């Protein structure tokens, strides 16, 4: 009916209607402490809610003033629980709630009981035809929105929408590469559908990123993706990776390269590798010169590194 | 050396600009953002340098202090926004009080009793505010909060029967919890439910069944844990997740390798802060998020007899990280912030102020080794990797509760 | 200046 803002808002206490129930106003005893100097308005709804709470009164009038008290405070969950109770006491029409939840989102996205709701009210419904599209709008407003691709994952599993995923994520790879929440979408996606054991598949992944290296050799997303995916069995395992980062080294001596040197590295030794000395003295001397100039701030791991390998291969 | 009243800085070398983004020139939505914060930070890091004079830095404790002051007892409409985080309010400042030194009136703190016993619920835990539904947020909180009070009043507000079973009552099979009844559930219940059973001893066997095995599933590719299986690396579930796994004695469930190589990536080669996402912005409350996370690692690793350990630093730029805090985050009017340009709240002065703590202390066996930049005034209290409270509250805390049985359980 | 959107719950 009418919002909190609109020019013909009647304060609870003032509405003939909600007479006959009296206001439960919050104690916060004798002496307050972080007292909230809340605005009449506030006040005047959550005591009004207090009081249909109080009385656990599943009523129409009780609903509607759940949205009030939602606009005043989004965040307040106990208001949420009480709004999904009646929803099912007054058999509210669930997809008249999920247009009201979508407004609610768009204007609080990172609240965590709005993004709540809206899975409640999924899950009701077993109707999930509205989530990919509605995921995408809010992710084009802030493409690394937690809560967001937290719920994206979700629905994408529980209703085994993965079909068009991997080319949504293509799409924002594109949009902006160093997206990490992306890197991450990809993963989620690979490894529940086709998995990474599938060497045709494998062998796309790393060059799809060995590509993306080559456009953007800052992007560490990049970089982590390609650890992230070979990892697992071992660096080590792939002789012909660490060639390629040699060759590149003289023209993109990164700290992420090197990086992933010493990486290929401790692996290899952990792998009892041929020249086991002369790894082990490649890896040192990469360790002080990530700890000494190309990787400072990380100075302290990257002497850990250094003893770590002394610890577990000088023989 | 360096007279008494000059002390070099890490982000003042001159070697210190190679650090800064380099774009590949090729630019998106992320790169634009990180080079205009950088931008910024540079011109607030040269504001401390005037040529070969560097002014030691200071922590305003006194502005800091009369802040805090007055947000235990009075906030203005601008906090409706946390009305069902009251309890957090609680915590964020008498933390903040406590890591500054600052002594809490005997008044104050049987006020702050008394507001949390009116938070508790009579199905155990505690809500955002008086008559709120239970949620472990506040819970953790208000438990927090009268532990750094500490005394027997404090201690005894706490219905631990009641609080044990509202834990059992959010337990799922898979070993996760619900943040309330009807609730979401990700890994900051883990932590806020490990944390608050240790403390006042209600842990049962079967309590945590699955629990550290489902925080292992949260564990990513990259190294870090996210919000649930699946989800992106993220300091503040990173941290929730290992320390409720610390708590559990579980650590190693987890790849200590692969996490220690990535939260010791998240530390900004050029800001010194921290950031919680890889290819996010710095912020200055995952000084505490992130930068924890090298203690309890420190300890996992040291528990195994990893001879590799140091014995005086924690595994990241301490420095560099009190550079970032002190120079970046410091309202002048008292009060810290996510960056330059951010408003001040609570909420920030309480976890940029843990991190300086943090950073300033290391500690392992008998070895303590300090680091405090800046005039010796900056040094702070110190506080637990594991519960973001004094270890010395910690200790009195968990020596109080277990004198008292598991509630009905033997 | 502007407020954080750093919320924990
Ligand atoms: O950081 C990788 C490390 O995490 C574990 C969990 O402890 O697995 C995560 O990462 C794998 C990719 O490397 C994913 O397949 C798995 O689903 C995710 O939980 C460890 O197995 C791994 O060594
Ligand atoms: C900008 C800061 C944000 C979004 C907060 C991130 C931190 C967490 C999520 C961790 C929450 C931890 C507890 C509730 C114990
Ligand atoms: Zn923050």
């Amino acid at each position: 009916f009418v919002s909190l803002d609109s020019p013909s808002y009647v304060l609870y206490r003032d509405r003939a209607e909600w007479a006959d129930i009296d206001p439960v106003p919050q104690n916060d005893g004798p002496n307050p402490v972080v007292q909230i100097i809340y605005s009449d308005k506030f006040r005047d709804v959550y005591d009004y809610f207090r009081a249909v709470l109080q009385r656990d009164e599943r009523s129409e009038r009780a609903f509607k003033l759940t949205r009030d008290a939602i606009e005043l405070n989004a965040a307040n969950y106990t208001v949420w629980h009480f709004r999904r109770v009646l929803l099912k006491s007054l058999q509210k029409d669930l997809h008249e709630e999920m247009n009201y939840i979508t407004a609610i989102i768009e204007e609080q996205p990172k609240n965590y009981q709005v993004w709540h709701h809206r899975r409640v009210l999924v899950e009701w419904l077993r109707d999930p035809s509205q989530e990919l599209e509605f995921i995408a709008d809010i992710l084009n407003q802030d493409a690394k929105n937690y809560h967001a691709w937290q719920h994206r994952q979700w629905v994408i599993q529980e209703f085994k929408l993965w079909d068009n995923e991997l080319q949504y994520v293509d799409q924002l790879l594109k949009e902006d590469v160093r997206n990490n929440s992306v890197w991450n979408q990809r993963y989620f996606v690979i490894s529940n559908t086709t998995g990474y054991n599938d060497r045709a598949v494998l062998e796309r992944e790393v060059q799809y990123t060995l590509e993306m290296i080559k456009l953007v050799p800052h992007n560490e997303s990049a970089w982590n993706y390609l650890k992230g995916i070979l990892q697992d069995r071992g660096l080590s395992k792939y002789p012909n990776l660490l060639n390629q980062l040699l060759d590149l080294q003289p023209s993109h001596s990164s700290p992420y390269l090197i990086a992933f040197l010493v990486d290929i590295y401790e692996d290899m030794l952990e792998n009892q590798c041929d020249n086991k000395e002369d790894i082990l003295n490649k890896a040192l001397e990469l360790c002080e010169i990530l700890a000494k100039e190309k990787d400072t701030i990380r100075k302290e791991y990257w002497r850990y590194i250094g003893r770590s390998l002394q610890s577990k291969h000088s023989t | 050396s360096s007279p008494v009243w000059s002390e070099p800085l890490y982000s003042l070398r001159p070697e210190h600009a190679r650090e800064r983004l380099q774009d590949d020139s090729v630019e998106t939505v992320t790169s634009i953002e990180q080079a205009k914060v950088e931008e910024k930070i540079q011109e607030v890091f040269s504001s401390y340098k005037f040529n070969h004079l560097v002014p030691r830095l200071v922590l305003q404790r006194e502005k800091h202090f009369h802040y805090l002051k007055r947000g235990l007892r009075q906030l203005t409409d601008a906090y409706e926004c946390l009305d069902a985080s009251r309890p957090w309010l609680c915590y964020w400042i008498l933390h903040s009080l406590e890591l500054l030194d600052e002594p809490i009136p005997q008044i104050v703190a049987t006020d702050v009793c008394q507001f949390l016993e009116l938070c508790q619920s009579p199905e155990g835990g505690f809500g955002g505010g008086p008559g709120q539904y239970p949620h472990l947020a506040p819970t953790y909180a208000a438990v927090n909060a009268l532990c750094i009070i500490g005394t027997e009043e404090a201690y005894d507000i706490i219905n631990r029967e009641k609080l044990l079973q509202y834990l059992y009552s959010l337990k799922q099979p898979d070993g996760s919890f619900l943040m309330h009844v009807g609730g979401e559930v990700d890994v900051r219940s883990a932590y806020c439910a490990a944390s608050v059973a240790s403390l006042t001893n209600i842990i049962t066997p079967d309590l945590f069944e699955g629990t550290a095995e489902w925080i292992a599933r949260c564990q990513n590719w990259e190294g870090g844990i996210g919000g649930v299986p699946g989800m992106e690396a993220h300091g503040g579930y990173t941290f929730c997740g290992l320390a409720a796994l610390v708590i559990l004695k579980r650590e190693r469930s987890l790849n200590l390798k692969s996490l220690l190589q990535w939260v010791t990536s998240r530390q900004m080669r050029f800001e010194g802060g921290f950031q919680g996402r890889c290819n996010k912005l710095v912020d200055g409350c995952y000084s505490f998020w992130q930068a924890g996370l090298l203690p309890l690692l420190h300890r996992a690793l040291h528990a195994q007899g990893d001879p590799a350990l140091s014995m005086s630093h924690w595994m990241f730029h301490q420095q560099a990280l009190q550079e970032y805090i002190l120079m970046c985050c410091q309202c002048p009017a008292g009060g810290l912030l996510d960056k330059p340009g951010k408003s001040r709240d609570f909420y920030h002065t309480c976890f940029c102020l843990s991190g300086l703590s943090i950073a300033q202390h290391f500690g392992s066996g008998a070895m303590l080794h300090d680091v405090v930049l800046g005039v010796p005034e900056n040094a702070l209290q110190p506080t637990h990797p594991v519960y973001n409270i004094g270890p010395d509250k910690v200790i009195q805390a968990t020596t109080y509760f277990l004198q008292k049985p598991v509630p009905g359980f033997e | 200046p502007t407020a954080s959107a750093c919320v924990l719950s």
